[PDB]
RNA sequence: GGACGGCUCAGUAACACGUCGGUAACCUACCCUCGGGAGGGGGAUAACCCCGGGAAACUGGGGCUAAUCCCCCAUAGGCCUGAGGUACUGGAAGGUCCUCAGGCCGAAAGGGGCUCUGCCCGCCCGAGGAUGGGCCGGCGGCCGAUUAGGUAGUUGGUGGGGUAACGGCCCACCAAGCCGAAGAUCGGUACGGGCCAUGAGAGUGGGAGCCCGGAGAUGGACACUGAGACACGGGUCCAGGCCCUAC
C-alpha cells in the first residue's frame, strides 16, 4: 500500500476515483492542514474551515478569520460535517476544488 | 508582456555580482548556459572588473574573442557567458587560476590558484536519470550532464559530489554524502563556512531536507541538503576560502 | 613639471604597460599632452611611437594632476586596441577627413 | 472606346513588345478570360511583327493578365469583369514583404472589359 | 532580430499586486553539457533582361538563375494505446527506463571559410539544465446597508471535447448546490507594491518621476506569422475623425 508523503493511517478499503491519493492517481503537493468540515452536500465535495487569529497592529488586538477551502472528498473517506479532517493541496480538480481529504479524525458530537 | 526578456537594468540586477548598481542604467543579461542566474555572473564582468585586464567592454570582447579565457578549459567568446560557483577561470598568458567561489557577504569572488587544482571541478550530482540505452544520466548542478552505466549506478548517488578533469572530462574521486564528510555551503545565511556532517533530517513532503554540519571551531550549525557542497571525506581538498 | 610614478602594470592579454602617475605642476599650469609624453618617455625608455596618454586630470587645489597612460608593445596593437579619439589627440591620427 | 495595349511577349526570345490597338479587334477581345487563346490573324497585328525577325507559323496568342484604368491587376482566380477587395496573401495583385502579411488588396477580375488598358499576351506556337 | 527596450495609467477591487509555496498539470528560439546523425533525389523564384500599367499607393506579363530557399523518399526520432518487468529519481509515480504488440506523425545545411587532409563558424534528433513565461493555491492590503438577498453553467458530479497544460474552459447527461449580515450582491473610487510626506511615537495621508509587476496603444471585435503577439513604429472589419486624389 503506498506511502504518501505525510505519514497518516490511509483508508480501510481500496476502491475509489482516479483523483483519490490512495487509491488512484492524484498526487498531492504544496501545504496540508487540519480543519473543521461545515458542509458535505456535493458528491465528492466538502468544504473545510479553518480559524486563525489575526493580528491588529494599531488596536493591539485580535480578530478572528474564518477560511474555507473546497475540498474533494473520496467514498473510502466520506467525511461528514463536524469532523477533523486532514486536507492537502494538489491540482485543480474543479473551479473551487484545489484541495483534497486524505484523513479523518471523526466527530459525532460538537460544541 | 508580449515576450522574454533581453534586458537587465543594473538597479534590478543579482545581489551577488559586485556590479556598482548606480553608476550606470543597463547591466549584461546573462546568458542561459550551465549554471543559475543566482550562481552566476558574466564572463564581461569577470574580465572587466574583477581582474581589471579592461576598462571597457570593446577590450574585454576584444580579449575574448582572440580567447585569452578558458572556463574549465575550455575558450569561451561570449562576453554573456556564465561562470559559476567552482569554476575555474584561468588565463594561461598570464598564468593565473581563478575558482569562481561564493563570499561570506554572499557575493562570488575569484580565489586565486595554481594549475594543478586548476585541472580539477568539483560537480554536485543533484539528479539522476535512466536514459535509452538502459544508462544512467548524472544530472549536475552547472548543468552539466555525465553518462554512466548500470554496474556504478549504485556507487552515483544525487547529493554526492564528483572531481571531474575538465578540459577531458574524466571522473576522478566520487565524494559522498554521509557523515564526518567535508562540506562546503554555498547559499544562504552560512554561506562560505565548511565543516564537517553530523545530521540530516528529511521532513515528509516536499520540504527539503536539513543538514546539521559542524565547523573547525566545533561550532554546530544547519543549512540546506541542497546548499551543502561536498568538497571532501575529511579535508576540503580543493582550496576553498 | 614633475613626473612621480604610482603604478606601471603588465597587460600581456592586450598587451600593454599602463602608468599611472603624478605631475607636479606646483606654480605652473597643467601640462600639456605633448611635454608630458617627452618627460614619461624620458623618466621611463618607451617609444614614443606607441606611447599613449589616456588622461591628465587636474582636481580641485592641488597643483599635482593624476595621469593615465598606456605604453604598447607594437604601433599595430596601439591602432587596433586603443580608439581613434584616443589617438588623434594624442596626434598619432590626423583624424581622416 | 475599347482600346488596349498589349504586351505581346515571345519566350523563345524571352523579348516583349508593346502595340495599341483601337477599334473592333480590341472588341473581340473583349469579353475573354485569362486562359484563353487567339490568334494574331483576325486580330490584326501582322506576322513580320515588331519582333521583325523569327516569324512565327501563324503562332497564337494567349492571355496571361492585364491592369486597369487605375491600376488594379486582373487576378485569374476572381470571376467577372469587376472589381474586389480581398486577402490574398501572395497573388497576383499583391508583393509581400513580411512572411504572413496578408493585405486587402483591390484587383480586377479575369475577363476583359473595355476598363483594361495593359494585357498581357504571351504567344504560343 | 523586430514579442526586448521606450511611453502612458484609461480600464481593473481582481490570484491584478506582495509574500510563502506548488506544477507528479505545461510551453520555451537564442545558450550550456552529454549522446548520436547528417543518406538519396528533385523543384521553383527574386535579383537580372524585354515590355509595361497606374495620379499615386501600388502593381502585371514573359525570359533566366542560385542558395544555409522549398518539396519528396528513407533511417533515426516523436505521439497514442495495450500487456508486464521493476533498473531511476523522488516525500509520493498517470513519469523515466527495459521487452513485446498495434498503429499515426515524421528531421537534417557535412552548408560556408581558412594557414585544408586539419581547424573555425555552422545544420537535425534525443536527454537534462538554464533563461523567460503560463496556470494553481494559502496569507495579506479601500468606501458605502438611504445597496440584503445574490447565482442558473450557477456549485458539484459522470462521461467527454478542447488546450502547451489542470480546470464547467466548453458540451451531453445527472443532482441541488455555492455565496451571504465575520456584509454577499450592487454601486463608488482607484493601476498594485517597494516606497514617500508628516508626526515624540502611536498614527494619519499619498502611491506621477527610480525599480519590480500589471495593463493599454483613437474606441470595439477578430486573425496571420512566429519559440513567443491576437503585435505602439505589422494585418482585417465596424464606429468616429482627418489627409492626398486625375473622384
Ligand atoms: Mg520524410
Ligand atoms: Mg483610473
Ligand atoms: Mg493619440
Amino acid at each position: 500500500m503506498r506511502e504518501i508523503g505525510l505519514k497518516v493511517q490511509p483508508p480501510a478499503e481500496k476502491c475509489d476515483d482516479p483523483h483519490c491519493p490512495w487509491h488512484g492517481h492524484l498526487r498531492i503537493h504544496g501545504r496540508y492542514f487540519e480543519g473543521i468540515v461545515v458542509s458535505d452536500k456535493g458528491k465528492k465535495t466538502v468544504v473545510v474551515e479553518r480559524r486563525h487569529y489575526h493580528y491588529l497592529k494599531k488596536y493591539e488586538r485580535y480578530e478572528l478569520r474564518r477560511s474555507k477551502v473546497h475540498a474533494h472528498n473520496p467514498e473510502c473517506i466520506d467525511a461528514k460535517v463536524g469532523d477533523r479532517v486532514l486536507v492537502a493541496e494538489t491540482r485543480p480538480i474543479s473551479k473551487t476544488k484545489s484541495w483534497v481529504v486524505v484523513a479523518v479524525t471523526k466527530r459525532a458530537g460538537e460544541r | 508582456r508580449k515576450g522574454a526578456k533581453r534586458h537587465l537594468k543594473r538597479l534590478a540586477a543579482p545581489d551577488q555580482w559586485y556590479i556598482s548598481r548606480k553608476r550606470y542604467k543597463w547591466a549584461v543579461r546573462p546568458r542561459p548556459g550551465p549554471h543559475s542566474m543566482k550562481t552566476s555572473i558574466p564572463l564581461l564582468y569577470i574580465v572587466r572588473d574583477y581582474l581589471g585586464y579592461a576598462k571597457t567592454a570593446r577590450e574585454a570582447r576584444k580579449i575574448l574573442n582572440e580567447g585569452r579565457i578558458l572556463v574549465d578549459g575550455r575558450v569561451r567568446r561570449d562576453y554573456k557567458f556564465p561562470v559559476g560557483i567552482m569554476d575555474v577561470v584561468s588565463i594561461p598568458e598570464t598564468g593565473e587560476h581563478y575558482r569562481v567561489l561564493p563570499n561570506r557577504i554572499g557575493k562570488l569572488v575569484l580565489h586565486p590558484i595554481s594549475e594543478k587544482e586548476a585541472n580539477i571541478k568539483p560537480l554536485r550530482i543533484s539528479n539522476k536519470r535512466m536514459v535509452k540505452g538502459a544508462k544512467v544520466q548524472l544530472n549536475l548542478h552547472d548543468g552539466s550532464n555525465h553518462l554512466v552505466t548500470v554496474d556504478d549506478k549504485d556507487n552515483y548517488r544525487t547529493a554526492y559530489t564528483v572531481l571531474m578533469k575538465v578540459p577531458d572530462r574524466e571522473v576522478i574521486e566520487i565524494l559522498p554524502f554521509d557523515v564526518g564528510a567535508y562540506v562546503f555551503v554555498t547559499r544562504g545565511k552560512n554561506v562560505a563556512r565548511k565543516g564537517k556532517i553530523v545530521e540530516v533530517r528529511r521532513f515528509p513532503m516536499g520540504w527539503p531536507d536539513v543538514v546539521t554540519i559542524e565547523d573547525e571551531n566545533g561550532e554546530l550549525f544547519d543549512t540546506l541538503k541542497e546548499y551543502a557542497f561536498v568538497v571532501g571525506k575529511e579535508k576540503p581538498e580543493i582550496s576553498l576560502p | 613639471m614633475e613626473i612621480k610614478v604610482r603604478e606601471m602594470k603588465e597587460n600581456r592579454l592586450l598587451g600593454r604597460k599602463e602608468i599611472y602617475f603624478d605631475v607636479i605642476h606646483e606654480g605652473e599650469a597643467t601640462p600639456s599632452r605633448a611635454d608630458v609624453k617627452g618627460k614619461l618617455v624620458a623618466m621611463l625608455d618607451l617609444n614614443p611611437e606607441t606611447v599613449v596618454i589616456q588622461y591628465i586630470r587636474s582636481y580641485f587645489g592641488s597643483r599635482v594632476s593624476r595621469g593615465y597612460a598606456k605604453a604598447y608593445e607594437s604601433k599595430e596593437r596601439m591602432l587596433y586596441i586603443e580608439p581613434e579619439y584616443v589617438l588623434v589627440r594624442d596626434g598619432i591620427i590626423k583624424k581622416e577627413e | 472606346m475599347a482600346t488596349f495595349k498589349l504586351v505581346i511577349s515571345n519566350p523563345r526570345n524571352g523579348i516583349a513588345r508593346q502595340v495599341e490597338i483601337s477599334g473592333e479587334s480590341a472588341e473581340k477581345l473583349v469579353g475573354k478570360r485569362i486562359g484563353d487563346e487567339i490568334p494574331a490573324s483576325e486580330l490584326g497585328l501582322n506576322l513580320t511583327e515588331i519582333f521583325g525577325e523569327e516569324i512565327p507559323g501563324d503562332v497564337k496568342l494567349r492571355i496571361t493578365g492585364g491592369t486597369d484604368r487605375d491600376g488594379f491587376a486582373m487576378r485569374p482566380d476572381v470571376h467577372g469583369p469587376r472589381r474586389v477587395k480581398i486577402l490574398v496573401s501572395r497573388g497576383p495583385g499583391f508583393r509581400p514583404k513580411e512572411r504572413g502579411e496578408r493585405r486587402k488588396k483591390t484587383v480586377r477580375g479575369n475577363t476583359i472589359s473595355p476598363e483594361i488598358v495593359q494585357v498581357n499576351m504571351k504567344l504560343v506556337f
